[PDB]
RNA sequence: UUGAUGAAUAACUUUUCGAAUCGCAUGGCCUUGUGCUGGCGAUGGUUCAUUCAAAUUUCUGCCCUAUCAACUUUCGAUGGUAGGAUAGUGGCCUACCAUGGUUUCAACGGGUAACGGGGAAUAAGGGUUCGAUUCCGGAGAGGGAGCCUGAGAAACGGCUACCACAUCCAAGGAAGGGCAGGCUUACCCAAUCCUAAUUCAGGGAGGUAGUGACAAUAAAUAACGAUACAGGGCCCAUUCGGGUCUUGUAAUUGGAAUGAGUACAAUGUAAAUACCUUAACGAGGAACAAUUGGAGGGCAAGUCUGGUGCCAG
RNA sequence: GCUCAUUAAAUCAGUUAUCGUUUAUUUGAUAGUCAUGGUAUAACUGUGGUAAU
């Protein structure tokens, strides 16, 4: 069992494996861990099945009926009961954190582009980290930038180019998952670019450029970070 | 209750081992439920009597003995009708010999248990009706009774 | 008779049910015989007995008390839909 | 300087697809035929991306050793180019072309009992550093060799020979691959996870109970009281002797407690078994009747042996 | 799935690189160029052979 699920070692031998999906499997949190295990909505594994078939839960504007469905970082998980909307966000200590958001904030998500090329018949396209490929983006949108997604359609309402001095979340590596808003961008052999980070206590931290997820300007983040 | 049953089990092993125990092994039959027993208990019975490896004993290796398979009287009914059920009957008996070689000169004296001291009159061996065969299973044609 | 205390009354509207931990006090008797609680946990509410489901009763040692978990549904036809089959037979 | 723009032709193909697919809405025009037209989906299907993979690959990090100083080109070693093969890189393979590679910074070679090692992974809230779990590495399914499907196998729960076993035959043929034990083939799919078209069905995955007391632990086999009758009981001492006292009873007798069993329910569980809880019973000695081991005397119209009576053994 | 025979830059561990590749399933994008053609498996009906499938 991985670290970031907050499961106990107790209650049963085998760990619930993730399904293949949009997110990476080691980055994923399955919905069985999301409902009965951390949010404590269900008790048995079969009780997760009754919730999914009745279509209570919707993840990122889709029905999303699967027990081991992979949910990852920055995923709007809308539950039709209680009129409450949930957004997954990683916690500094090594784990995931379920977070309350608003209806307007459940409309948009942010997404890191991983690769951009020129599609067929002369069409630009960007590929997000959640695998949402979008036709005709802004040519300003280039590699490692975030993308604000409409989720009513697949359209792009805001875009933030990668420039030094903007509030960055880390997705990967040792120092994974903090604020720290940038020091600069380092070059190294093999790429291995180390986009440096100085936190609220102004301490240098080093992860890869692959792990960099721009969650806002210096000052404003675009989403409601959980305060605690 | 198993706990009163299991306590009665070790009371019967530790009784039985005071008298017989060479490694002695008694086990538990389930029930007569349909005129018959479950096949696992019959297998474990037929296993345990197949690994028994008998020792020879002191009386059995000094005295030729046999068990009578089938009993046959060989008298004329005209001897019976004349003499009128008073005769001592000429009797042929059938069995497997054991122990030591019963000498084939007719006239050795030999004792029926519970009748009296008799003597043999005429001897004749035969092919046995249940032969041992001549690391495989037995074919079911070859397992064979004689009753 | 018996007396019941309810702790952690937690409402789960996904299954449309009221969950709570049940704290059953046995002054002298022996035990509480769960059918009698499904009577008494019903009439503390509106439940019309078979929309309640009590299962997790392990006794306080030495008697006197037992602690477990109670599931009170809404809409009694939902008890056929979300409960397991081994609690329908009880 | 500030911004702002740029950086299909021509052919081919054992012609692939361009839907003889399904569900809700039933509407619109006129020549009124059951005509013409028309919404929202769903499923395919091409390509792309995504993930589950798999394949190579980059880099850094293994134990002993100079009584191994050269190693490799002695199955290509180093590389060039061209072709092939493959999912693809590629001396992978082969032509042709150059003589290189690694090395005292230890190459290469040897030893490794490499049951030793990996924070691979929690672990032990004082057992001082304990545990369990996972990972070894390779090969095989009687032995060789060749093949076929499939995303995946160079698959033994496939085919073809060969070599060797071995079974049925009516003698014409047909058919087949050791494993536990010696010097439970029980119940169950709830929990757990998995599988699926998927609440359902299923898993000898998984859990439950049986034969398996070795060893080790906390109880019980009795509490309490009255009356009677006797005068003696114990301690020390080598001998004589001394010391001290409410002690003794194969004695009657009264109630009061109780679990070892026996025995309803409830709880538990998927269902049980068991524990837990709990009614109903359940103690007077021939009982609801624990043993092993040591010390010591005594008895007969007894027996035996010895003896200088009746004694000694 | 079980069983037999011991590997020192190999395995393994992490790390890339896949613009070097293939991918069923997962997800996200994406196609304007006859009220019904033509075949086809059997089951079955009945006859037999063969020690036998």
């Amino acid at each position: 069992a991985p670290h970031h699920w907050l499961l106990d070692k107790l209650s049963g031998c085998y760990a619930p494996r993730p399904s293949a999906g949009p997110h990476k499997l080691r980055e994923s949190l399955p919905l069985i861990v999301f409902l009965r295990n951390r949010l404590k909505y269900a008790l048995n594994g079969r009780e997760v099945k009754a919730i999914l078939m009745q279509r209570h839960v919707k993840v990122d504007g889709k029905v999303r009926t699967d027990t081991t469905y992979p949910a990852g970082f920055m995923d709007v998980i809308t539950l039709d009961a209680t009129n409450e909307n949930f957004r997954l966000v990683y916690d500094v200590k090594g784990r995931f954190a379920v977070h309350r958001i608003t209806d307007e904030e459940a409309s948009y998500k942010l997404g890191k582009v991983k690769k951009v090329q020129l599609g067929k018949k002369g069409v630009p396209y960007v590929v997000t980290h959640d695998g949402r490929t979008i036709r005709y983006p802004d040519p300003n949108i280039k590699v490692n930038d975030t993308v604000k997604i409409d989720l009513a359609s697949g359209k792009i309402t805001d875009f933030i180019k990668f420039d030094a001095g903007k509030l960055v979340y880390v997705t990967g590596g040792r120092n994974l998952g903090r604020i720290g808003t940038i020091v600069h961008k380092e070059r190294h052999d093999g790429g291995f670019d180390l986009v440096h980070i100085k936190d609220s206590l102004d301490n240098t931290f080093v992860t890869r450029l692959n792990n960099v997820f721009v969650i806002g300007e210096q000052g404003k983040p675009y989403i409601s970070l959980p305060k605690g | 209750s198993q706990s009163t049953l299991r306590a009665s089990k070790k009371r019967l092993k530790h009784r039985f081992w005071t008298e017989v125990y060479q490694g002695a092994k008694l086990f538990y039959l389930s029930g007569v439920i349909n005129g018959r027993y479950p096949d696992r208990e019959i297998l474990n019975l037929s296993r345990f009597i197949s690994v028994m490896k008998f020792r020879p004993l002191k009386w059995r290796n000094e005295h030729p003995y046999m068990l009578a398979d089938r009993f046959t009287d060989l008298t004329h009914p005209e001897l019976i009708e004349t003499q009128g059920l008073q005769i001592d009957r000429k009797v042929a008996i059938y069995g497997y010999l054991h122990g030591t070689p019963l000498p084939s000169a007719p006239g050795t004296r030999v004792h029926i248990a519970g009748v009296g001291d008799f003597s043999v009159a005429q001897i004749e061996k035969l092919p046995d009706p249940c032969p041992t065969p001549f690391r495989k299973r037995l074919d079911d044609k070859d397992k064979l009774i004689y009753a | 008779a018996v007396t019941i205390r309810t702790r952690k009354v937690i409402s789960n509207p996904l299954l449309a049910r009221k969950q709570f931990v049940v704290d059953v006090l046995h002054p002298n008797r022996a035990n509480v015989s769960k059918d009698e609680l499904r009577e008494k946990l019903a009439e503390v509410y509106k439940a019309e007995k078979d929309a309640v489901s009590v299962f997790g009763f392990r006794t306080q040692f030495g008697g006197g008390k037992s602690v477990g978990f109670g599931l009170v549904y809404n809409s009694v036809a939902e008890a056929k839909k979300f409960e397991p089959t081994y609690r329908l037979v009880r």
